[PDB]
């Protein structure tokens, strides 16, 4: 039997631990385990188990935990995760809500009313056990909800009647086993949102006039505090929806009142606030202090919200019960004390709750509701998988699904408010945290931290600024493996460059120690070998080292068409304080031997890599040229300009680089018909670094130097003349010659 | 612990350093039925001949006592 | 092989068509009196289309033998089962199944 | 209507402008309501006051070290609540109104510190070893609210606590906090004035970024000054050497170096402004 | 960092030993930690030198030292004030860290545990002397709790014991055995993924066969629960 | 860079090397030495600027003793020197 175990040991403990194993093996969301355990325990078995009054308390608690963790555990967790968000669509029912029910306006029932927030999708399944699929999603089948709704409230009325009667024989052992699983199931059902309408009205009639006046132990107090927290969250959501309705009507009213008064000199030209100043600057300027007669409704609804409530509502009951609980006796279990005082402060600081909930509120259009729901489900899956071995494929699928969504680029502020930045950051930290070799190497989270985030969002002076916070961690762990720099070499440096891509303020805000770090990482590549693509061993691949660091420094030092002097000074100082390249032409010096380095590279190109050394040197000289001070563009008198110019000119050798810029390994490549070597050989834009350094430092200050050079790309000019074939060197040589604007001086 | 001081075999002193404690008279026997400590002494009282003394180990933390057992590789009535 | 032992007769001539669903209230139990699955206690009948491999071959063949309103008592050899691998976590490998289906209606 | 930024614009109007009514409300009211003496037990300690339990919870949370101070919101809210409760502060009665205000402040300070409020502040300061988070700011605000006017009782309690516990990490944390204090940082202003075009045209963020935390530094130095107010001289002798503890640090010397730093920064700012004619408003605010 | 005294006659003048305040703080606690490490190391080294095949083997000294070590690493109990419990926990953590980073002893404690070649409790006992062969459970449970409390503080040596994967398989056994060390290891900390993923299909099947062979132990279910989600960080990680 | 004795089974087998290495060994103080005085009565004096005292490692019984090559390399407790184990403390000034 089962009730015989109430007097026999060594079996109650073992069965209780078996129930604990059944619940724990299906924890934190599972698919196969839930359906498999739906066979060992059944719906009528669970109904009879929760129905029995003489069941031992341990088995009662175990069965309640098993039912919760099998049948109703995933959607409850998803709703608890997404409760703090307040995504509200635009519908005629959304703006039809009122802050107060009627003109009586006493307190209003918290759970009773109309809600329109975008909640996650309810969808259960069936166990079947002779079928295909039904496991990947839609967890353990719907244990019936109407009979649960009736029975839970029925035997909760029975339990509160027994507690008020103060009997000496509870359902289980002490009253803890009687009350804790019941209130736990009630709270789970409530946060699922199944309770509503007359059932919720009956619940409020049951737990108010209520069991709070009775005497309860500590875990029951904790669960009631959680229930009151949920009620206050529902009230805050109702307030947010009322604010959404008001800010939907009043925004249109003020839009008309601003569109009609466009221009009807002037009164300070209105500071172009009509057209060039209609943004958040106008929104801050169009306050309710002193502007037109529209502010009457603004003040009226400010008072309506700040009636100190939605003293006259559930707040006084909550505070009185909390004071009585604190007065009754000393309280152990510091989690209970923390929850108690958190709830008390939340009741006394409803304005704090409002100002917390306001920034995360967003208004989405009614046409993309389904797409927003799909994106929210994808984010819920990502957050469930947050903080794997084979879950990497599921995360890849989720990220790919969130890639092809219109809401991502059409609503970047909503994306930032939803906080995917910290989610992806935590995922990346968990993936690469540990050292060694980053065992689960599949860097798509870096592509998502980059790519659409900070490309399609266009920063708006906010997204790139928020991304700038994790720059130190991004550049510190310069891992390897991403396909964006062709082969390995930099997975997060693309994100670091995209953070400061085209933001002058962020480039100015870049700290000197970060640049010092990056300079040290560049200087760490003081080695050379004859292998194909070796890094520390195993020269396997025969298909960039410090070129990625040089590209990041170029992006950090040159924003728009302009060269940041403050960054350039420290960059050039730390470059000349530690030589990097290995120039054989200089030999005795640290490096920068461009006289013979490119010749040796082009000689070893047709030898047993190739474009790697030439590209590295080109990136170095391009960084140096973009690092040069602007020649008379802003300042030409004196002061840290001729100094840096002379320092750059010292590297004599760089004065004469005609034999490199106008060198003739032009190579027709395709020529007549074949041999279009893209991989090995100098690029048409490889001399763009040469001409950029020349224009930035020396330039054509006189026509004598131009006549000495005659034609700058003389052999490139001959190659372009011979290109009159296509699909060859000419495709990029056209761009290279178009970048040669220096004749227009 | 034999101590000859021949500069080549050092002695040990940690196992020998004792710290004494509250010294009472023989007529101050305590243990009136039951008795924690609740000491009634200021301290730093100089030990006089005949006072009951308590020894405590500075390292082992315990108290030197006369065990209720016997033998200890001896053949007598001793403890 | 189907080893139908009919306990109660039904229509006597009704057979399930290809485009029809067999509404049943099966309570199939494993050997040694072990009830691995039950569809009646869930208060929800089972639907499956014949010829679409939506159900195990033994259940499909057993439904193709009973008539309308015919209470049946089927058994399933390990041929018409989850194979030598078996259903993970519920069905042991290389085991037989016993079915006691009761078709309520045919649609 | 799709880009209804009014829902975020109203946040600026609602965050502080309407918060003044609630700030005038609660605080002292809830502070005295939740501590009605020994409650109503109807029965030695009379089941302990609720805020005594709260202060004990905060003290035992600060005692449970994790080599890192957390970001608990309850500490923020309740430290602000006690600070506002204890800081209720023309020609009036020089011997009647002033004495009544002093008596009310002493009563509020006694109510707060009779339940180990000094120990909580001391332990929280000793926990964060140089981390200049907002928890240290809230704790220093509570400390200056407690020591407003320089009570001898709270000073004696802190002194005897530090003597009996031999707390060494407290002075090290104070030295680290003073070392991590910001400076005028003329280079930040030089980078700031070269904004988008000229001036804050983009208006993306009005953050200071030139004088980071002046309020935190002022609160810390006011706490240090109130710690030795009234010429107690026991703290003055203890704070110089800390002869009870094994490690000796001189907070007076570190204060001298911080004075040197701010003096050098102010002199550099003035010399950068030298040769100019009219002081701008931003330079005026930074100088003030 | 590797230097030497050397310095014939006069070495380098810029040399001065800056004394550190080891009196107080460490004090009596660290002193008795070092002395207990010394005594235990010498005693168990003499034991294992004597344990090399069949002077008589000490038994009473072994029991006394084991009981003293049990009392040394005892849990601080729950019927005490919070500050006293915290001080006791901090002292115990310092005890464990000084026991570990110094002469580890735990690695050769496993060498003492290695003598399971007896497997009968009757023949080795009477070929090697008298009694013994039964107090091994005290050793296993006591130093299992030692290792548990040692890791329990701040992620001390989870990877140090997880590196003994072969000896983890050796500890995976069903012959007069207690699974306390496995339960405490799985409960205390995941640390590197090894401690929660080197339990392969073979290990799971062997533990399941331990349940099948022996009776309903009711403790194997607890460690199997701990082999699932440990700290909440196993949210499908 | 405090004086350190090797461990991890290196000790009690070699047990002679005196590593001048610091790091994590410092606060996890394996590098600890207990000093003893020749005098018995009033052994624990405040210690003047110069007086001999024997040194023994807290984890290894090898007494600190000096060899003829101006290096210590330790020595057993039962075998100590008369002038290479005294280790008289030195005042603020050199030259005796």
């Amino acid at each position: 039997d089962i009730l015989e175990l109430t007097e026999q040991e060594e079996l109650l403990q073992f069965h209780y631990h078996t129930l604990r194993l059944y619940s724990a093996v299906c924890a934190l969301g599972n698919h196969r385990v839930a359906h498999a355990l739906c066979s060992h325990v059944d719906e009528p078995q669970l109904l009879y188990a929760i129905e029995n009054k003489y069941m031992p308390g341990l088995l009662r608690a175990g069965y309640y935990d098993l039912l919760i963790d099998i049948h109703l555990s995933s959607y409850a967790t998803a709703r608890l995760m997404m409760n703090n968000e307040f995504i509200v669509p635009m519908t005629e029912e959304t703006k039809s809500i009122t802050l107060f029910p009627d003109e009586n306006k006493k307190h209003g029932l918290p759970g009773i009313g109309l809600s329109t927030s975008l909640r996650p999708r309810m969808r259960f399944s069936s166990p079947s056990f002779v079928s295909i699929s039904n496991d990947c999603y839609q967890y353990s089948p719907e244990f019936p909800l109407d009979i649960l709704k009736a029975k839970t409230i029925q035997m909760l009325t029975e339990a509160v009647k027994e507690g008020s009667l103060h009997a000496r024989d509870p359902v289980g052992g002490t009253t803890e086993f009687l009350f804790v699983p019941l209130i736990k199931l009630f709270y789970t059902l409530l946060i699922m949102g199944i309770f509503h309408n007359e059932d919720l009205k009956h619940i409020l009639q049951l737990i108010e006039p209520g069991l709070l006046q009775m005497k309860l132990p500590e875990p029951v107090k904790l669960q009631m505090c959680l229930l009151l927290q949920y009620l206050c969250d529902c009230q805050v959501r109702h307030r947010i929806e009322a604010i959404v309705a008001f800010s939907d009507d009043f925004v249109a009213k003020l839009q008309d009142n601003q569109r009609f008064r466009y221009n009807e000199l002037l009164d300070f030209h209105e500071d172009l606030m009509t057209h060039c100043g209609i943004e958040l600057d106008e929104d801050g300027s169009l306050d309710g202090s002193n502007d037109l007669t529209i502010r009457g409704r603004l003040l009226d609804l400010v008072e309506k919200v700040t009636y100190l409530k939605k003293c006259s509502s559930l707040q006084q009951l909550i505070s009185e019960t909390m004071v009585r609980w604190a007065q009754e006796s000393v309280i152990e279990d510091p989690e209970l004390v923390r929850a108690m005082f958190v709830l008390l402060h939340r009741q006394y600081d409803g304005i704090g709750g409002l100002v917390r909930a306001l920034p995360k509120t967003y208004t989405i259009n009614g046409v993309s509701v389904e797409d927003t729901i799909n994106l929210l489900a994808s984010l819920g899956q990502i957050r469930s998988l947050l903080s794997g071995k084979e879950e990497e494929k599921l995360m890849i699928r989720g990220l790919g699904d969130i890639m092809n969504n219109k809401v991502f680029y059409q609503h970047p502020n909503l994306m930032r408010a939803l906080g995917m930045h910290e989610t992806v950051m935590e995922v990346m930290v968990n993936v690469l945290g540990g050292g060694e070799s980053k065992e689960i190497t599949f860097p798509k989270m870096v592509a998502n931290c980059c790519r659409f985030l900070c490309y399609f969002c266009r920063i708006s002076r906010q997204n790139q600024k928020a991304m700038f916070d994790h720059l130190s961690y991004l550049l510190e762990n310069s891992s390897v493996g991403l396909a964006s720099p062709a082969m390995r070499g930099s997975t997060p440096l693309d994100v670091a460059a995209a953070s400061v891509m085209d933001n002058n303020e962020l480039a100015l805000a870049l700290r000197e120690p970060d640049l010092e770090k990056v300079v040290r990482y560049l200087a760490g590549c003081g080695l050379q070998s004859c292998q194909m693509l070796v890094s520390k061993g195993y020269p396997d691949i025969g298909w960039v080292e410090g070129e990625r660091y040089l590209d990041f420094l170029r992006f950090a030092v040159f924003c728009n068409g302009e060269s940041v002097e403050e960054n350039a000074n420290v960059v050039v100082r730390l470059l000349i304080r530690r030589p990097e390249c290995f120039g054989p032409a200089l030999r005795g010096e640290g490096g920068n031997g461009l006289l013979a380095a490119m010749e040796e590279a082009i000689k070893i190109a047709e030898d047993p890599m190739g474009n790697a050394i030439m590209t590295f040197y080109a990136a170095l000289i391009d960084l140096l040229g973009r690092c040069a001070p602007e020649m008379h563009l802003i300042h030409a008198g004196k002061g840290e300009a001729i100094r840096i110019r002379s320092i750059l000119r010292s590297l004599g050798d760089l004065v004469g680089v005609i034999s490199i810029a106008f060198q003739m390994p032009t190579i027709a490549k395709d020529g007549k018909v074949v041999e279009p070597d893209m991989s090995a050989g100098f690029c048409p834009d490889h001399k763009a670094a040469m001409v950029l350094f020349l224009d930035r430092v020396y330039g054509i200050e006189v026509q004598d130097f131009l006549l000495h050079l005659l034609e700058v790309g003389f052999l490139p000019d001959l190659r372009a003349a011979a290109s009159l074939s296509a699909t060859d060197m000419a495709l990029a040589l056209n761009r290279y010659l178009c970048t040669a604007v220096l004749p227009l001086l | 612990e034999s101590t000859s001081n021949s500069k080549n075999v050092p002695p040990d002193l940690s196992i020998c350093t004792f710290v004494l404690e509250q010294s009472l008279s023989v007529r101050a026997l305590q243990e009136m039925l039951a008795n924690m400590k609740t000491a009634q002494g200021g301290g730093h009282r100089t030990l006089l001949y005949g006072h009951a003394i308590l020894l405590r180990h500075s390292y082992s933390g315990m108290y030197l006592c006369c065990l209720s057992t016997s033998r200890s590789s001896t053949d007598k009535l001793a403890f | 092989g189907v080893e139908i032992e009919t306990i109660s007769p039904g229509d006597g001539r009704t057979f399930p068509k290809k485009g029809q669903t067999c509404v049943v209230h099966y309570t199939g139990m494993l050997q040694n009196g072990k009830k691995f699955d039950s569809s009646r206690d869930r208060n929800k009948p089972f639907k499956f289309r014949i010829g679409k491999q939506e159900v195990i071959k033994g259940f499909e063949e057993g439904a193709a033998q009973m008539s309308l309103g015919q209470r049946a008592k089927l058994t399933c050899t390990p041929d018409v089962a989850y194979g030598a691998t078996g259903h993970p976590g519920v069905i042991p490998p290389n085991a037989t199944l016993i079915f006691d289906v009761e078709l309520l209606n045919l649609e | 209507p799709r880009h209804r930024a009014v829902n975020l614009f109203l946040q600026g109007y609602e965050k502080s402008w309407i918060e003044t009514e609630e700030h005038y409300f609660e605080d002292k009211l809830i502070e005295d309501l939740a501590k009605p003496g020994a409650e109503l037990p109807e029965e030695a300690m009379k089941r302990v006051d609720p805020l005594h339990q709260l202060i004990l919870l905060f003290s035992r949370t600060a005692l449970t070290e994790k080599c890192k101070l957390e970001e608990d919101f309850l500490y923020m809210a309740y430290a602000d609540i006690m600070a506002k409760s204890c800081h209720d502060e023309e020609e009036v009665k020089s011997f009647e109104e002033k004495e009544m205000e002093k008596q009310k402040l002493l009563y509020q300070q006694a109510r707060l510190h009779d339940r180990g409020a000094a120990e909580m502040v001391l332990q929280t300061i000793s926990a964060s070893k140089g981390e200049t988070g907002p928890m240290v700011a809230a704790t220093l605000k509570l400390g200056i609210a407690i020591l407003n006017g320089g009570n001898s009782t709270v000073q004696q309690k802190m002194l005897d606590y530090l003597k009996e516990k031999k707390d060494v990490g407290f002075f090290q944390s104070l030295a680290g906090l003073m070392q991590s204090c910001s400076v005028l940082d003329l280079n930040a202003f030089e980078r700031q004035n070269k904004a988008e075009g000229l001036g804050m045209v983009t208006e993306e963020g009005s953050g200071e970024k030139v004088l980071q935390d002046d309020e935190f530094t002022c609160d810390l130095f006011r706490f240090l000054q109130l710690l030795c107010e009234g010429h107690n001289s026991d703290f003055q002798n203890y704070l110089r050497t800390q002869t009870g503890n094994n490690t000796t640090v001189n907070i007076i010397i570190s204060t001298v170096d911080y004075l040197l730093r701010v003096q050098e920064s102010i002199s550099d700012f003035y010399w950068y402004y030298s040769g100019k004619d009219i002081i701008d408003e931003q330079g005026q605010r930074n100088f003030s | 960092i590797q230097r030497k005294a050397i310095m014939h006659h006069e070495g380098h003048m810029d040399d001065g030993l800056n004394l550190s305040r080891s009196q107080h703080e460490e004090s009596r606690t660290a002193r008795v930690i070092r002395s207990t490490v010394f005594l235990f190391n010498r005693f168990i080294r003499g034991l294992d030198a004597l344990s090399k095949k069949v002077i008589d083997l000490p038994i009473e000294s072994v029991s006394l030292s084991l009981q003293d070590l049990i009392g040394y690493f005892h849990p601080p109990d729950e019927h005490l004030e919070h500050e006293d419990k915290q001080n006791r926990l901090r002292a115990l953590k310092n005890r464990q860290n000084l026991f570990q980073e110094e002469g580890m002893i735990n690695l050769v404690l496993e060498c003492i545990d290695r003598l399971h070649v007896y497997s009968s409790a009757a023949h080795f006992a009477d070929v090697a002397g008298r009694e013994a062969g039964e107090s091994w459970k005290s050793i296993l449970n006591s130093l299992y709790e030692l290792l548990a409390a040692l890791i329990r503080g701040n992620r001390k040596n989870c990877a140090q014991f997880s590196g003994s994967l072969d000896w983890l398989i050796s500890r995976l056994e069903r012959l007069e055995a207690s699974s306390g060390i496995l339960e405490v290891l799985h409960c205390v900390l995941v640390e590197s993924p090894e401690a929660l993923n080197i339990i392969k299909e073979g290990h799971i099947k062997s533990i399941i066969s331990l349940l099948d062979k022996h009776g309903r132990n009711h403790k194997v279910l607890d460690v199997l629960c701990s082999l699932c989600v440990c700290h909440g960080v196993a949210v499908r990680s | 860079e405090c004086l350190t004795v090797p461990s991890g089974e290196h000790g009690e087998e070699q047990r002679r090397t005196v590593h001048y290495e610091g790091g994590a060994v410092s606060v996890h103080a394996r590098s600890l030495w207990r000093l003893e005085t020749l005098r018995v009565a009033w052994s624990g004096s405040h210690i003047r600027w110069g007086q001999p005292f024997r040194l023994r490692h807290v984890t290894t019984g090898k007494y600190l003793s000096l060899m003829e090559d101006k290096n210590l390399l330790l020595m057993d407790k039962e075998k100590a020197d008369v002038k290479s184990t005294a280790f008289a403390f030195r005042s603020s000034k050199e030259k005796l």
